[PDB]
RNA sequence: AGCGCCGUGACGCAGUGGAAGCGCGCAGGGCUCAUAACCCUGAUGUCCUCGGAUCGAAACCGAGCGGCGCUACCA
RNA sequence: AGCUCGUAUCAGUUUUAUGAGGUAAAGCGAAUGAUUAGAGGUUCCGGGGUCGAAAUGACCUUGACCUAUUCUCAAACUUUAAAUAUGUAAGAAGUCCUUGUUACUUAAUUGAACGUGGACAUUUGAAUGAAGAGCUUUUAGUGGGCCAUUUUUGGUAAGCAG
RNA sequence: GAGAACAGAAAUCUCCAGUAGAACAAAAGGGUAAAAGCCCCCUUGAUUUUGAUUUUCAGUGUGAAUACAAACCAUGAAAGU
RNA sequence: GGUUGCGGCCAUAUCUACCAGAAAGCACCGUUUCCCGUCCGAUCAACUGUAGUUAAGCUGGUAAGAGCCUGACCGAGUAGUGUAGUGGGUGACCAUACGCGAAACUCAGGUGCUGCAAUCU
């Protein structure tokens, strides 16, 4: 039986970590709100250190969280550029995953000069039913172990969809 | 190797009270709420606990003893169906229908019916029932809502409403009943008696009278079969408002069956614990299968 | 030129030469450090049930 | 008892005092305070802080340090004079100049 | 220095117990308490607001006075050579009832009832407790229960 | 060049182990524990013979560390350094204080005596008791009046008055000498390098048979 | 015995929680037939060792290691 | 110096019942801190030695970490936890029944506090003893203390200091 | 712990475990997990009248704190605080 | 007896790994116009109870389970301790009399009970 702990995603959020404050934060959060349509949300650092140059509260990155046939449509796409070829050693201990990449535009975007380029780390987040059983403030549980998800039920289904195939280890 | 725990911090391991490891009470506010002035001694403080399923409502007048919590009253969207509403039995509407029923449930079951009536002609303003002179003070209800997050426009405010429009002094301010603009601090009776007789689900129905019938079809389908509309709608709320002040004395089930009838099914379907003698088998049969070496 | 600091002996056989008497308790006890409100209804109150006796047996 | 020699800061002046060891002596609450430098106008100095480019200040100290700071403006680039705030007494006393974060 | 505070040695007596941190259960507060009422006390760490003193810990006393969140109880003190009556504002968290009161009501109650009997019958109750009086002969059998002889065992170091 | 064991002997005063209190002590002398074929198994070694106490005293580490070198000397000089096993069972961490004043004649004038009598650390000690073991060894019968000799060159370079006491046991477990050999002859015992472990009629069935087969297969 | 100070490039001496200063010394180029001097340039400091607090110390507080200083009187 | 009363509105005590403690003792395959020694593993895993061009390829050794084990400890650690000491109750100023007061409280003649009227005696609410029980006034001397058992701090120790 | 370009042991993001091993101005000890911690919103009950009580204790004072009364307020849907 | 809501005591109730779940109730779930709040209708607000699933949550059972609780004619009257002796011992310490009496360990058992109201073959 599968009736419904066929697998989906949950969620896409995709960050920028900014190496200082500034021009450049802004930038990067005018390229995640051209493509996701909604505003962003900045982040700050969390202690200091002179090798990246960085001190306590200092406005280091920005991310987004999206959702939906959007996110899935900016996943697949992802995926075409990355030539459909992806990594077990990339592939997380969950099911979940992401990528980090550089030339943003690739996606479909029209640039603009101001932006300059930017690398970014793409993050997927999939699950089955039970997300608010999980996160909401009554009834709250832990899943089954059944209702888990896991590395090989997780690309089974993402190889069986568009027959794309990964490495080895 | 992850899933395994240690010894020592099982063991020095502090568990919750029941009701938070289930997720469903906030002790901080049910300690504030059941806590009483100690120069009124055993005179109880009568909490409104309000609670909200998929698919239901419950209203309960409660108050608290060492045993266990006790019971005046109660309300429930699954027997509107006798004072006249067979649908949207968690909307709005029908949370201050079952308000309006619960304080007229204690106000019938304690004699203070006659006076205090409470309000029948209804317009959607903020008023509390303040007390006759020379006579009983109307009774005293404080709302409990659990965990529910207190926001702007909700059917816990809506069942608040009810209560007091029914004849139940529960303290309160209007600035969470919906219609209350935010920058100009003053409420819209209009429009809150527009959800009162159905206003939002009317304009819902309307728009999907209007552009989509295959929706208007895989819902509202029971309004369909019972051929309901947008002014039926507010003359059954009205009618099922004069039901309830009239009528709310509480005719139970019949049941179908009997309380051991229900038990004795329960319990021959049921498991049982394995005993010390088929736990000894237990054992004594993996020795004889694998330690008798196959 | 140092001394003895302190010592807590002898003090007890002082002590229990004449010693621990019990506070002496009486009917009708003091009514300082009791509620106000209290206070006030208990005054009135008792104001009246005098009053009420004495009209019952005058 | 203490034999005390120290010199008076905003002066130049030796002060010799003794008193016994035990006994209490006053002390001021002395403070640096790190000051960056702008275009000097008549001869008050011209030192602007971090959230205020306020302080028409101490008034140029005259002192070899001083001269050489005088020639140090003429050629630039960046520079923060250290003060003293002792019991309200304002005066410079050393400096430090940048080499980077342009 | 000599340190003497109002929460100075204290450390294992404020502490509040083991695996019963955090909250606290709700008899503390659905119970009452009235004048005349006999109460224990023992401070509840948890609660830092309306405590007693630690000369107080682990006592017992009657009340004279009720409030909103708060009780009055009486004490007596020795202060060198007297008992004074001390007066406290305590809170319900750190009170409780007297066990040994309760029992002695019902015994009360019971001994009205032996009265009750006693004026039906007249039939002379003895109603006062006595001690564990010494015990009265008997005759002990021996069927199936012969005398099995002791003695000592001898010293074995046993290491 | 210490002070003597006379003036640091009796439990006078308190435990003062190290800790963030003290902060800074000298350590000992002493620093094996161990010696002889420790990785020697429970039925190569059954003999265990012991070095118990019948006063209530403090040992040094310096004696400790002596009795040590004079026990083994003994052992791996007449029969080899793989013929036992000895272990101390008493470790160190009392410490000793001393108020040092001065070695001169003319210290008078800057002594200042009693005055500052809280003493600075100068060492470490143990604290025994009645039957608190200070050694243990285990080797065989031939090797027993050799290994006790050993000992009683440890009870002469210890004070007071120490007993040697062959144990009824089998090497350092709890367990006497018949009931480990039916074990053995059964299954319960699986060896380690030193010590070994047992069967439980307790917890995985799973883990039991994972090891101990044959006594199942008995 | 008791108390206090100090440890910064090869050397001497400054150094203030946002992060090392000067002089000498050293190296390279040019003048000189060659070195010196001279003119143009650049670099080097676990800031005794360990731990702590701090968002982060050479600095601030313990431990140790080293070099010193002050006490040492009335008999 | 007395004063008010006359066997009790008491007790350096026991018993019954009920509380509170975190010291002795005990534990460290239980938390924190310290500590001894092995084995068995994980090397995308610290240092490496080898097979080899190298390979998250293979082997061997050696410090980590993980697993269960073992030995020793804590005045300023602790799950546990005494003995001795310690609070309170053992009724008449009490218990029960009925209804009076009130501006307090309750949705409410509901509740609280203090009362009216009535009932509960010889065992009127465990033991033992009570040499009278309670209460005031005024004033002397004293405010250098030492010794013993048991517990104990500093100190090697002391007819030492505490 | 398992991942995600630059990005490594340490920059930012996501999932799982996480009885507190963090944080609560500081010394140390208690206390706290839909909070007393972190963030956000609104405020000035850090207000007036004076009494009672605890601790040190002579049951004197100072300091600190506790629980009420009469007012006026804040905050919250409200109990409440 | 099962389920839901409000609970009392707050692990026999927890944790881990699976197995099962008639009916009913819960729940998962479907939707964004309305009040409302978020980077995001994920949380929260609102609408339907329709489309569907008991997979997850939830309930119960298993585990010579970890943990927790109880009992022992298990250790042990041991360790410790009150009172007495012109008791022993060089001393540390120990024995005796009248008395109280542990913890670790070993073994045996147990794995939530229950109040108010509504509901279920």
């Amino acid at each position: 039986q599968n009736p419904m702990r066929d697998l989906k995603i949950e969620k896409l959020v995709l960050n920028i970590s900014v190496g200082e404050s500034g021009d450049r934060l802004t930038r990067a959060s005018k390229v995640l709100e051209q493509l996701s349509g909604q505003t962003p949300v900045q982040s700050k650092a969390r202690y200091t250190v002179r090798t990246f140059g960085i001190r306590r509260n200092e406005k280091i990155a920005v991310h987004v969280t999206v959702r939906g046939p959007k996110a899935e449509e900016i996943l697949e796409r992802g995926l075409k550029v990355k030539e459909y070829q992806l990594r077990d050693r990339n592939f997380s201990a969950t099911g979940n995953f992401g990528f980090g990449i550089d030339e943003h535009i690739d996606l479909g975007i029209k640039y603009d000069p101001s932006i300059g380029i930017f690398g970014m780390d793409f993050y997927v987040v999939m699950n089955r039913p039970g997300a608010r059983v999980t996160r909401r403030k009554r009834c709250k549980g832990t899943v089954g172990n059944s209702h888990k998800t896991t590395k090989e039920d997780t690309v089974s289904w993402f190889k069986q969809k568009y027959d794309a195939d990964v490495l080895d280890k | 190797q992850k899933d395994a725990k240690s010894s020592a911090y099982s063991s020095r391991f502090q568990t919750p009270f029941r009701r938070r490891r289930e997720g469903k009470t906030d002790y901080y506010q049910r300690k504030r709420l059941v806590t009483q002035h100690k120069a009124k001694y055993n005179t109880p403080k009568y909490r409104l606990v309000v609670r909200f399923t998929n698919k239901d409502i419950i209203c309960q007048i409660i108050s608290s003893t060492i045993t266990g919590d006790v019971v005046l009253a109660a309300a429930y969207s699954h027997e509107l169906p006798r004072y006249g509403i067979t649908h949207g039995l968690t909307n709005w509407a029908a949370a201050y229908a079952t308000g309006l029923l619960i304080a007229r449930r204690t106000l019938q079951k304690l004699g203070l019916d006659e006076t205090y009536k409470g309000v029948e002609e209804v317009e959607g303003e903020y008023e509390l029932t303040e007390a006759v002179e020379d006579g009983p003070r109307p009774f005293k209800v404080f709302l409990d809502i659990g965990l529910q997050r207190t926001t702007t426009g909700a059917r816990v405010f809506g069942a608040l409403k009810g209560a007091s429009d029914g004849g139940l002094y529960v303290p309160h301010s209007e600035n969470r009943f919906p219609g209350w603009d935010f920058e100009t601090e003053e409420i819209d009776p209009e429009l809150l008696r527009s959800y009162i007789f159905g206003g939002h689900v009317s304009q819902y129905m309307e728009e999907l009278a209007d552009d989509d019938e295959e929706r208007f079809s895989e819902l509202f389908k029971g309004y369909l079969a019972d051929d309901i509309d947008a002014d039926s709608l507010e003359d059954i709320y009205t009618s099922a408002h004069e039901a309830i002040r009239a009528d709310p004395a509480f005719k139970p089930t019949e049941k179908k069956f009997t309380k051991e009838q229900y038990a004795a099914e329960s319990k021959k379907y049921r498991q049982t614990k394995l005993s010390k003698e088929e736990r000894a088998a237990r054992v004594a049969a993996k020795i004889a299968a694998l330690a008798g070496q196959q | 030129a140092k001394s003895k600091n302190h010592t807590a002996h002898n003090q007890t056989r002082k002590a229990h030469r004449n010693g621990i008497k019990k506070p002496k308790t009486y009917k009708y006890p003091s009514l300082k450090g009791v509620d106000p409100k209290f206070r006030r209804n208990h005054k009135h109150a008792l104001h009246g049930t005098a009053k009420a006796l004495a009209a019952a047996k005058k | 008892k203490v034999h005390l020699v120290a010199i008076d800061i905003f002066t130049g002046k030796k002060l010799e005092d003794l008193s016994p060891s035990t006994h209490n002596m006053e002390v001021p609450v002395v403070k640096r305070n790190e000051y960056q430098l702008l275009d000097i106008d008549d001869g008050f100095l011209s030192l602007m802080n971090m959230d205020g480019d306020t302080k028409d200040d101490v008034k140029a100290p005259e002192g070899e340090l001083g001269d050489s700071l005088q020639t140090a403006f003429d050629e630039g680039k960046d520079l923060m004079v250290t003060i003293i705030s002792a019991m309200g007494e304002e005066a410079a006393i050393s400096f430090k100049e940048a080499a980077r974060t342009d | 220095g000599k340190s003497h505070g109002y929460r100075s040695r204290t450390r294992y007596m404020f502490q509040r117990d083991f695996r019963k941190h955090g909250a606290v259960h709700l008899s503390t507060y659905l119970k009452v308490y009235k004048v005349g009422d006999i109460v224990d006390i023992k401070a509840n760490g948890s609660i830092q607001k309306g405590m007693p003193h630690k000369f107080y810990q682990g006592k017992t006393g009657v009340v004279y006075n009720v409030t909103k969140s708060s009780v009055g109880v009486i004490i007596n003190k020795m202060v060198g050579n007297r008992y004074l009556e001390k007066r406290l504002n305590l809170r319900v968290e750190h009170i409780k009832h007297s066990k040994c009161r309760q029992e002695f009501l019902e015994r009360v109650k019971a001994n009205a009832a032996k009265r009750a009997e006693a004026k039906a019958q007249g039939v002379a109750v003895q109603l006062k407790r006595q001690p564990a009086q010494p015990r009265e002969s008997r005759i002990v059998s021996t069927e199936g229960n012969v005398p099995q002889t002791l003695a000592p065992v001898p010293y074995e170091t046993f290491i | 060049a210490r002070r003597p064991a006379r003036c640091y002997r009796y439990q006078k005063n308190k435990p003062y182990p190290k800790s963030r209190y003290n902060r800074a002590v000298p350590d000992s002398k002493i620093r094996i524990y161990d010696l002889g074929k420790k990785k020697a198994t429970v039925d190569e070694f059954p003999l265990c013979v012991h070095l118990v106490s019948n006063e209530l005293e403090q040992l040094s580490s310096e004696a400790l560390e002596a009795a040590r070198i004079c026990a083994n000397k003994y052992m791996t000089t007449v029969s080899g350094r793989d013929a036992f096993h000895l272990r101390v069972r008493v470790h160190p961490f009392h410490v000793l204080r001393i108020n040092k004043m001065l070695s001169c004649a003319g210290a008078d004038r800057l002594q200042q005596g009693m005055r500052g009598a809280w003493g600075k650390p100068h060492g470490l000690a143990a604290r025994v008791d009645i039957g608190q073991i200070i050694f243990s060894v285990r080797t065989k019968d031939s090797n027993k009046d050799v290994v006790v000799e050993g000992l009683r060159r440890a009870r002469y370079k210890f004070p007071g008055q120490q007993k040697i006491i062959l144990s009824k046991k089998w090497g350092f477990t709890n367990l006497d000498r018949p009931e480990y050999l039916k074990k053995r002859e059964a299954g319960e015992v699986k060896d380690d390098g030193a010590f070994v472990k047992f069967l439980s009629k307790k917890g995985s069935l799973e883990n039991n048979i994972r090891e101990f087969p044959e006594y199942f297969a008995a």
